[PDB]
């Protein structure tokens, strides 16, 4: 069987990893101006249709970080 | 180990 991410699966995987980044699902890629025609996907898509890498999961994860104590 | 390698790895490494 096939390796995937989908359902609570991911979704608990974006908030293991960001957290309280505040992923998000649709981002840039390649490019979104110079082609008219192109699909909707990101991460869904990318990683629950076909098999990717859980690194793609730091990505989406925000730049922002919460509070803690140092 | 290494979290980030599988998507098996990912399910362990947070459900424990």
């Amino acid at each position: 069987g096939p390796e995937t991410l989908c359902g609570a699966e991911l979704v608990d995987a974006l908030q293991f990893v960001c957290g309280d980044r505040g992923f998000y699902f649709n981002k840039p890629t390649g490019y979104g101006s110079s082609s008219r025609r192109a699909p909707q996907t990101g991460i869904v898509d990318e990683c629950c249709f076909r098999s990717c890498d859980l690194r793609r999961l730091e990505m989406y994860c925000a730049p922002l970080k919460p509070a803690k104590s140092a | 180990r290494n979290c980030f390698e599988s998507v098996a790895a990912l399910r362990r490494c947070m459900y424990g």
